[PDB]
């Protein structure tokens, strides 16, 4: 087997903020 | 003295520029000029009045108490030009002297106490001077060319639309510009509270305080030694393949000698019924015909343009043959960093690299060799030689954080390994203010 | 049975064992361990494993590749071998002797 | 209300780590996390996996992207178009690109009205954390935690690495810590909270 | 920064070199006890070292903080040390070597570029002075400054095996080195000398002068000396095991000559040439500076 | 440290072929590292030893 | 024309023991040991100014052999081959090398094979006009007689 | 002919051209050099190439 390069970066992951209905305080 | 040390002083044009109208806008007398007669204590009255350590330079030799003064308060002289500018002093110990200088950027913050009026800094101007200059249309093309990129229809800006006389471009270019009320003889009128409305004062460079806010981390990002990726001046070298790094520049050996490359050196001549290439070293004067047996030489090429491509042909046979070292300043480029298995997927053969055209970006290509796996004791020897031209003259591997994660043995580090900067994983803490700090380095 | 500690149900037995390992004289230990041999190559490192294995078969096991360990045996000494069964005055070339 | 703002999750940085491995190198022992701590610690563990041969940071061209018309295949911003001669076709390759790509890059920044909302989080229970993970965690965290090469601490099986790393945080002047965190903006309101990641 | 003792960095605790003695502690004294030599017909002349070339590598600014000991260490002691010829790392050797220069070698034995005050680092007119000769190293590999990689190893001998009368006389026999031994002795002790902070010492044999540097040569020529018996090992012809009365006694044939070896082996470290040049390089400017 | 397996990749191996006489130039010589050879047949260790 | 051995070159019976495949920079290069100094030289491109001699080719590795004429172009090595037999033609400069004989060839045949080397008298060749522009090249010749 | 300057490949043109220019006395130019703009309008009008 012959050898071998790769590369990588780190993915995006940026989201329009999610509308939530729940509330987490009185 | 240390380079920071001494008198420091700016061209009017630069006084104008940026520090007048800023005195004009904070109400403060006009800094006093500096001519022959010109006591300390005025200069500390000026100084002192203006809250700005700034005095015009007018006229005659200054003399020594009052350098002295200059020297030992920061003050900034302002002078006409910079024509036999040791004569506009009196040299008590003849220290001075006009080659004698250090040229830097001053940023305004460092003159002004008042924060409200500096928008910017030092990088700014680094950043100008990494542009071309341009010509106005030139300006205008960038102005609209950023629009379209922002989506923004730019058409009929910076125009006269007038019905008879047809468009009319105006020039767009207005650096440092400012809003201010003219009389009515066209003349313009310093800026008055009592009648000019605040806003007015100072035009911020045209830009929302958020957008300051930003272009300030921008200009620290892109001023960060990391981004500045593109690359000046190859080395040219026959040299055998052997440092593994990127970043390898070969240090010029003990016995050559520096030589600017220029077309005069070179010339056709007579030598054994052919017109060779001959090539006269300008200290013995001796003139050598053929590339082999040449003086060992460092030659600098500041530019390629006009070189005939006998003259480059030549000068890599001698690169190779009289084994000349070869620095090429002209060339700009960008520098992929390949790992031993990618190998190297373009190509650049000496020729294209003495004849590409000047501002092109060449893309060379360096191998980081260090994770390449001992060779089997039963490979058979190589008789011949893996060989190498092309060299960086600076460092190229700046974006680089880490490298080789792997272990030598099971637990020593590779020659060469990178590990991540202490910086990378600091995550201090929020300024009094709201901006990012890393830890205390100590408890203090 | 030393694996059994703190996971046999069997009250008593983990009693036993508990007190067998918690002596001085005895101490259970598995996997990777610091040899006097660790670093030492062979075209590989070797490395030594406390193992679930019987004394006898690990001592053959530790005897084996101390015998590879201690052997040797190189290029020239097959180049040698060679040259007495070829013609007298065959030259041989290639791999270091080492 | 005016869209002064660009509410987003999870937010990208202008910067990014990049990284070519050798694919020939692997550890030969296989290293297994608690799920948490590979939740957590995972995503820079696959970046800074073994047998890479450099890590690089480079700018982020997902965020930078080509509609800002930047090129980042090199390790320059380039910008076409821009800075050019009048009255003739700029010659490709011009290395003016990366002028004008510096200031596509300033001018993107000097423009960035993302306003970062808490996307996804968890809160591991410490028990589930290995020591060196929980003393890392506070807490909350988000589901997207980014890389780090403070992650990589007693994870990374490049033993030089490990201990330069953990060196490197065990110095004073240096902490890593990830996760919800005490600001002085701590319970200040504004429709909803600010809190600090 | 760490101001430097009278008596050099050595006498600080931080510093001490030892070895494991099939697996226990110990000075290196102790352990040169247990070698014991049998001569052979073969007489080891110690030439004069030819002076080290003035030319220190260019002071080229790199990236990154060079880790200058452990590359030392490595290549001199270290199983496979690979790159040792590098140019960077003595590049930045000879930025040390300045008379006014930023950079700072730790304890840690790394180079920082920066004005890092967290961390220690040795004073800098020793590491300049340090800098100032064993930048040297970067010329290991170029042409024409390759030092003898043969005659020097006499020195080696003498500085080893070589008994007061046999220095004094600048001339022993080839000697066969042997001590009672463990499984991987010689591979296990480069372990332990490998992990030396050598920068201690060469600084202090850089820049210590007179009374104290003679204090430092007759205090440390056992560690010296331990040094040395690594590289021998790594050069030796041929290196066995005797059985005697159920005790093993490892043989190492020769002292002071080497046999250029490159091909790696089970009993003890190799060098491959590059590390044969950076070794003789090494040699060539440490017995300069002993010998002064 | 440890000794390749996979076929590891390499530099070009551009073969000068030298005669009694040739007339050298250097126009388009790579820059790239590569591999002066200067004879045809260099695979010469044939014969293998189990 | 027979060239002379420059001063400082150094007389070196060649003998195959001078030869040998050695590690050196993650690469089994064939080093030569120079028997003055002892030094082992890995690549062709260093090595000392070497006036080697060779009375008979015979049981050299032909890797060795090409490492040889390698170092005869890196390193400016003079290598004389006592064990050859040629004739010779010498061509007028107006019909040019008809032949060539590699180095390969040289170096590899069996003694007793008889080369044909050919030589050019350049006396009669023509002179370059006064303006006409400079050629690019040079040429070379690396086989060279030991008598007239 | 002040263009071939640096780029003939004759080597005395060009040292005879280089030392023509720079003499004090001779400089050679291609304009623009002059641009007049209206008094009104503010725009460009003659110019001098």
């Amino acid at each position: 087997k012959i050898a071998t390069a790769s590369s990588a970066r780190q993915a995006d992951v940026e989201k329009p903020a999610d509308v939530t209905f729940t509330i987490e305080n009185v | 003295d240390d380079l920071d040390e001494g008198i420091r002083m700016t061209t009017y044009d630069q006084y104008l520029s940026h520090i007048r109208e800023r005195l004009h806008i904070t109400n403060v007398p006009d800094p006093i000029y500096i001519t022959g007669a010109s006591t300390p204590d005025q200069i500390a009255a000026s100084v002192q009045a203006t809250h700005v350590a700034v005095v015009l330079y007018q006229s005659g030799v200054i003399n020594g108490p009052a350098s002295t003064y200059l020297r030992e308060n920061e003050v900034l002289v302002v002078m006409p030009d910079y024509y036999d500018v040791v004569s506009r002093f009196a040299n008590a110990n003849l220290q001075m002297n006009n080659n004698r200088y250090h040229e830097s950027v001053l940023e305004i913050a460092d003159i002004f106490d008042q924060a409200d009026f500096i928008q910017t800094s030092d990088a700014v101007r680094q950043l100008r001077a990494l542009m071309p200059t341009l010509s106005t249309s030139q300006i205008r093309h960038a102005i609209e060319r950023i629009a379209q990129i922002t989506d923004v229809d730019s058409t009929d800006y910076g125009k006269l639309t007038l019905r008879f006389l047809g468009t009319l471009t105006r020039s767009l270019k207005m650096q440092n510009a400012q809003i201010r009320r003219i009389r009515p003889d066209g003349t313009v009128l310093r800026y008055d509270d009592q009648i000019d409305i605040e806003a007015f004062r100072w035009s911020r460079y045209f830009l929302d305080e958020l957008q300051l806010r930003r272009l300030s981390v921008g200009l620290r990002l892109i001023t960060n030694p990391r981004i500045a990726r593109r690359f000046n001046g190859v080395r040219i070298m026959y040299l055998t393949d052997d440092d593994p790094d990127p970043d390898f520049v070969p240090d010029v050996p003990e016995g050559y000698v520096a030589v600017q490359y220029a077309h005069r050196l070179f010339s056709s001549s007579l030598a054994n019924k052919r017109n060779r290439v001959t090539y006269t070293h300008p200290p013995t004067g001796m003139a050598y015909p053929s590339p082999t047996g040449r003086p060992h030489v460092h030659m600098t090429i500041n530019e390629r343009a006009g070189m005939s491509k006998l003259v480059a042909d030549n000068i890599i046979a001698s690169v190779i043959k009289s084994n000349w070292v070869v620095d090429i300043l002209d060339i700009e480029y960008t520098a992929e960093v390949m790992t031993p298995s990618e190998g190297y997927t373009q190509h650049v053969d000496a020729e294209s690299i003495m004849t590409a055209p000047k501002g092109k970006l060449f893309h060379l290509q360096f191998m980081d060799g260090l994770l390449r796996p001992e060779p089997s004791a039963f490979d058979p020897p190589a008789s011949g030689e893996d060989m190498r031209l092309i060299y960086p003259l600076q460092p190229i591997s700046v974006a680089r954080s880490m490298r080789a994660i792997v272990n030598h043995n099971e637990v020593d580090r590779p020659r060469g390994a990178v590990a991540p900067s202490s910086y990378e994983m600091d995550t201090g803490t929020l300024s009094r203010n709201g901006d990012l700090l890393y830890s205390p380095v100590a408890n203090g | 049975p030393a694996l059994l500690r703190d996971f046999t149900q069997v009250n008593w037995l983990n009693r036993d064992i508990t007190n067998m390992l918690q002596q001085a004289g005895t101490k259970y230990g598995l996997g990777l361990t610091e040899t006097r041999l660790d670093y030492v190559r062979l075209v590989k490192t070797i490395v030594g494993h406390a193992l679930n294995i019987d004394h006898f078969a690990a001592s053959v096991l530790n005897i084996n590749l101390r015998a590879l360990m201690e052997a040797n045996v190189t290029a020239d000494d097959r180049i040698k071998a060679l040259q007495a069964h070829s013609m007298i005055s065959t030259q041989f070339h290639g791999p270091n002797q080492g | 209300l005016s869209d002064d703002f660009k509410q987003i999750s999870d937010p990208k940085g202008y910067l990014t780590y990049s990284v070519k491995y050798e694919d020939q190198f692997t550890k030969k022992d296989k290293l297994r996390a608690s799920e948490a701590d590979d939740r957590i610690v995972g995503p820079t563990v696959n970046l800074f996996k073994y047998g890479a041969a450099v890590v690089n940071i480079d700018l982020n061209r997902d965020f930078f992207d080509t509609a800002t018309g930047i090129d980042l295949t090199k390790g320059i911003p380039l910008v076409q178009d821009l800075l050019v001669p009048i009255g003739v076709t700029a010659g490709a390759e011009q290395s003016a690109e990366y002028v004008s790509g510096l200031l596509m890059v300033l001018f993107k920044v000097m423009t960035d009205n993302r306003l970062v909302i808490v996307g996804e989080t968890t809160t591991p229970m410490s028990n589930t954390l290995s020591t060196v993970v929980n003393n890392v965690l506070r807490t909350t965290y988000h589901n997207n935690v980014g890389v780090n090469p403070a992650l990589l601490r007693d994870f990374t099986q490049v033993n030089w690495l490990n201990r330069d790393i953990t060196n490197m945080l065990q110095q004073a002047g240096t902490k890593y810590g990830l996760g919800l965190t005490e600001t002085r903006l701590d319970y200040v309101r504004l429709v909803k909270t600010i809190v600090g990641h | 920064m760490l101001q430097q003792p009278t008596g050099g960095y050595t006498t600080l605790e931080q510093f001490a070199f030892t070895i494991r003695n099939d697996g226990t502690n110990a000075t290196p004294t102790q352990f040169l006890q247990l070698l014991s030599y049998e001569a052979t017909e073969n007489e080891l002349v110690k030439k004069t070292i030819p002076t080290p070339e003035t030319h220190l590598p260019s002071a080229r600014n790199v990236p990154g903080n060079v880790y200058i000991e452990d590359a030392i260490t490595q290549a001199l002691f270290g199983i496979s040390a690979q790159n040792v010829n590098a140019h960077g790392y003595f590049s930045r050797l000879s930025a040390l070597a300045l008379p006014n220069t930023s950079a700072r070698l730790g304890l840690d034995g790394v180079i920082y570029n920066s004005e890092t005050i967290n961390i220690p680092f040795y004073d800098p007119a020793a590491v300049a002075n340090f800098a100032a000769t064993y930048a040297k190293l970067g010329n290991a590999s170029t042409p024409r400054y390759r030092a003898d990689m043969i005659d020097i190893y006499a020195h080696v001998g003498l500085e080893l095996a070589g008994t007061d009368a046999e220095r004094a006389a600048g001339v022993m026999p080839v000697k066969r080195a042997k001590f009672d031994s463990w499984e991987g002795s010689l591979i296990s002790l480069s372990r332990d000398v490998v992990n030396w902070k050598i920068l201690a010492f060469l600084i202090d044999l850089c820049s210590l002068e007179g009374e104290a540097l003679r204090a430092f040569k007759t205090r440390n020529r056992d560690v010296f000396r331990m040094m040395l018996f690594i590289m021998s090992t790594a050069v030796a012809a041929n290196v066995v095991n005797r059985k005697v009365t159920k005790r093993v006694d490892r043989v190492l044939e020769y002292i002071g000559v080497n046999s250029m070896r490159t091909a790696g082996r089970t009993a003890t470290i190799t060098y491959d040439l590059s590390r044969h040049e950076f070794a003789a390089k090494f040699l060539q400017l440490t017995f300069t500076r002993w010998n002064a | 440290d440890d000794v390749g397996i996979m076929q590891q990749k390499k530099p070009p191996t551009v073969v000068q072929s030298r005669t009694d006489v040739f007339n050298e130039q250097f126009a388009n010589e790579a820059l790239h590292p590569t591999t002066k050879v200067i004879f045809n047949g260099l695979d010469v260790n044939t014969e293998v030893q189990p």
